[PDB]
RNA sequence: GGACCUGGCGGUGCUUCAUAUCCCUCUAGAGGAGCCUGUUCUGUAAUCGAUAAACCCCGAUCAACCUCACCACCUCUUGCUCAGCCUAUAUACCGCCAUCUUAACCCUGAUGAAGGCUACAAAGUACGUUAGGUCAAGGUGUAGCCCAUGAGGUGGCAAGAAAUGGGCUACAUUUUCUACCCCAGAAAAUUUAGC
């Protein structure tokens, strides 16, 4: 609860509320309707031009809605646990019949040379804009940070790379990716040559590599991971990946999956996992605390039957296909090296604010690591604060003090 | 510091546009552990001034930088592995200084400061040689130094200059 | 254990397509409404909706075979074919509980025409 | 360490042809005017925000001198009826839509790994899932505010500029108007599909 009526008032540190509009308050951080770069759009279509046809937009589909549904793996002991209860019912082989069902049957995908270009075509506008907004939290609220390093693990068509372009094009000078299908790094690098085998790249200094390099005494800057934790085969293999992207972390890790339960599930493992520091002696000692969007390191209170996402509206690539603007939705949390910069942390606002007559509702993670559904009106709260929710939308900080 | 990694195999052979692992007809040495041993065989090379000859990819080059020299000149033949270097030279500010040649012709006698210069009758004069050069090359600049050590010129204007 | 470890006969009208419903399958319900100028055709379907769930909630695990809804002017006959498995005092008193009710329901004189099998039928295998 | 067996070659090149998809080939348009929109930038205290709820009554339509929404100011409240709000919730249920998951035998090799063909014939035969959408032709609950999320009043608000995406109109001589429904008289470059 960050919201007292007559008692929280908003928190004015720079002269804001005089020397500003109610508008453009701190936590604003929308960012308005992504376009990708000229040359990744132009690229992306030049490289489909063999095969765009009525096939491709059925073929991206199909991918598109199966990895947005996908679960994660059934770990082995959640497979007991129902194994067990089944047969308890029944009093083997009908139990396995009966655990086919009501079970996910999680199957590794192969990115071969044609997989490789049916995902660019349903993932590459999509990825982009959710990682650009990541990326728009740690610029909007640090502008000072100016990052010369960036590793990517996952990288199948380059989105983190382009979108880190898009931001720190001025002092960024590695751009690490790491990938394991010889197809996916094939195609990221034609999308950097124009779309074309031969070309000059249009972003300097990119490395690509197949196997992620597993030394503390190599730390980057900001180290990312889109959509990618979700393609390993086990919480194993998760659970080692992120303790390595972790210890390689120089200044933020930036993890970002689907908007699902699935997803939601998946970065807050990894947050408890960075948080809950195991490793006895590390190389880099500095703690780690979560940048965004949680203002809190306690538990997440969504987490128990409820997610966490944010959406970001991005104009699509043009394609046969692609005609009105579309919404990513996807779930994010980003974990930064040493210590919270101040005490005055605000409650972010993580789902859609409904706009009704002199009053808004906003649904807030607050502080104290609990959710507020709080309806802000002028009488009750205050001019001021009202009119900063109302401006306030899906995805932003609200500025409350005591 | 902070260095850029050491490039792979792939890389080299995109970056002289081969696009195949039998038409490279060149032999590179892509290990920093060997090019470690080698530069401590070398000798001790704190604040030293290091003439290095045909670095490549430049693992010797990463592991002179690393030793705590005081200015690492670097002369290269092939211009493909000249942006590689000053990518290098960026992450080392003022300790690398890349030059386009041939070792055969290249002029060292002006490269180093005058006050470097000892007598031969002293010591090694704090100026160092190291080379991974191709096996067709070097036999000509032993031939070469070793006149330049008969008449004490050319990289021997310093001194009695050590050679690896 | 682990994911990797973990990881049919048909009736006459099961074994059939929709396709055939005019060629080798036939209709379940008979009415008029359907028929260019009568009217009334929703009507009839959503009778026949809460009719066959009535029927298949009102004789668990007896229906062999789906119902036949035949109409002849008020009369309404379910011609059912069921199993040999439930006692037939039970089938008399289920049969007058659902005609009575089902009377009362549509206000017409409804029947019902049970026909008891040993077992299903079946015709095929997919 | 010697000999052998199955291999895989996530294989690599050339030779020939089948060589359809895609090429060439054929038809047709798709630049330009005028207005309405999607997105961006700028600006405001504010929303070029909406009419099972207004102008508009040739087509359409904009702001209407309407009401709701917004901004700045104010007033009342035990009020209406143990008042009132459409305020949230299908991220509460149901319904409805949609996503994803769910062989045997016989021979050969000395009875080794192993192998088995010839036609004028030589061992071969047989339901769950979803921070999903929908509160417009549908329901069952759950929460909020009640000196205000209720009811009123006084003023204001009705944007500006591009680059690109889309859409609507007229665009003619093989045409147009009258009579007829065809023998009359007067006018004046890329692409995109398609067989
Ligand atoms: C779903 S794509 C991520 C897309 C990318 N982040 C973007 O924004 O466009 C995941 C990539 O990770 C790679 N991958 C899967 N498992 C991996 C592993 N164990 N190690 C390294 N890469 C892996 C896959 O080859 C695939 O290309
Ligand atoms: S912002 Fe709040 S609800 Fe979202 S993941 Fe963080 S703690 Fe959970
Ligand atoms: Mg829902
Ligand atoms: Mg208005």
């Amino acid at each position: 609860a960050a919201l007292v009526p007559g008692v929280t008032q908003v928190d004015n540190k720079s002269g804001f509320l005089q020397k500003r509009p109610h508008r453009q308050h701190p936590g604003i951080l929308k960012l308005p309707h992504v376009r990708l770069p000229q040359a990744l759009a132009n690229g992306a279509q030049l490289l489909l031009l063999g095969s765009a046809g009525p096939t491709m937009e059925n073929q991206v589909q199909t991918l598109t809605s199966y990895l947005w549904s996908r679960h994660l793996p059934v770990e082995p002991e959640e497979l007991q646990r129902r194994a067990r209860h089944l047969e308890k019912k029944f009093l083997r082989g009908a139990v396995l019949h009966a655990l086919r069902k009501t079970t996910y049957h999680w199957q590794e995908l192969s990115y071969t040379e044609g997989l490789s270009l049916v995902y660019m075509a349903a993932r590459l506008d999509g990825g982009f804009a959710a990682v650009s907004r990541a990326f728009h939290e740690i610029r909007a609220r640090n502008p000072a940070f100016q990052p010369q390093t960036l590793m990517d693990f996952g990288s199948g068509t380059g989105s983190v790379t382009w979108a880190a372009h898009s931001i720190w094009g001025q002092s960024l000078r590695e751009y690490m990716c790491v990938d394991r299908s010889a197809a996916m790094l094939v195609l990221a690098e034609k999308l950097l040559k124009g779309g074309s085998e031969s070309g000059e790249p249009y972003i300097p200094g990119v490395f690509f590599r197949q196997f992620l390099p597993v030394s503390p005494k190599v730390q980057f800057d900001v180290v990312v991971s889109a959509f990618s934790l979700s393609e390993l085969p086990s919480k194993a293999d998760r659970t080692e990946v992120v303790q390595t992207l972790w210890r390689k972390t120089g200044h933020f890790l930036v993890l970002v999956e689907n908007g699902t339960k699935a997803g939601h599930s998946l970065l807050m493992d990894a947050r408890d996992l960075v948080l809950k520091g195991k490793e006895k002696s590390p190389l880099d000692p500095r703690p780690g605390f979560v940048f965004a969007p949680c203002p809190h390191e306690l538990p997440c209170p969504q987490l128990t039957n409820l997610a966490c996402s944010f959406s970001q509206a991005y104009h699509p690539i043009p394609f046969s296909w692609n005609k009105k603007p579309k919404e990513e939705k996807f779930s994010m949390v980003i974990l930064a090296r040493g210590s919270p910069e101040e005490a005055h942390r605000w409650p972010r606002i993580t789902q859609p604010v409904l706009k009704r007559p002199r009053h808004v509702h906003c649904h807030l993670c607050c502080p104290d690591g609990h959710m507020q559904h709080a309806v802000l009106t002028a009488r009750r709260h205050g001019r001021d604060l009202y009119r900063c929710a109302r401006v306030s939308s899906w995805g932003d900080l609200l500025p409350v003090l005591t | 510091c902070r260095l850029p990694p050491l490039p792979t195999i792939r890389e080299i052979i995109k970056l002289l546009r081969l696009q195949a692992a039998k038409q490279l007809s060149q032999n590179f040495l892509l290990d920093l552990r060997l090019t470690d041993k080698i530069v401590r065989k070398a000798g001790n090379l704190t604040n030293a001034y290091v003439y290095e000859v045909g670095p490549g990819p430049g693992g010797i080059t990463r592991s002179i930088l690393n030793a705590d020299v005081a200015e690492l000149l670097v002369v290269e033949k092939d211009t493909r592995f000249i942006p590689g270097l000053q990518m290098l030279s960026d992450a080392a500010p003022g300790k690398l200084r890349i030059v386009h040649g041939d070792v055969l012709t290249f002029k060292v006698e002006k490269a180093f400061s005058e006050s470097l210069k000892r007598p031969w009758e002293d010591d090694p004069p704090n100026v160092h040689i190291i080379g991974n050069l191709p096996f067709s090359v070097s036999t000509p600049l032993i031939i070469k130094w070793l006149e330049n050590i008969s008449c004490r010129d050319g990289p021997f204007v310093y001194g009695r200059t050590q050679m690896t | 254990r682990e994911l990797p470890c973990a990881w049919k006969p048909v009736t006459y009208e099961e074994a059939h397509a929709p396709h055939y419903i005019a060629h080798r399958k036939g209709w379940l319900s008979l009415h008029t409404g359907n028929l260019d100028g009568e009217d009334h055709a929703a009507e009839r379907t959503v009778e026949d909706v809460f009719l066959r769930k009535f029927m298949w909630g009102t004789f668990p695990g007896c229906l062999a075979d789906q119902l036949v809804l035949k109409r002849r002017g008020n009369q309404l006959e379910i011609c059912a074919v069921v199993l040999r498995q439930l006692s037939p005092h039970k089938y008399y008193f289920l049969v007058g509980y659902s005609e009575t009710l089902l009377s009362y329901f549509y206000k017409c004189p409804v029947r019902l025409h049970l026909q008891t099998v040993p077992s299903k039928v079946v015709y095929k295998y997919l």
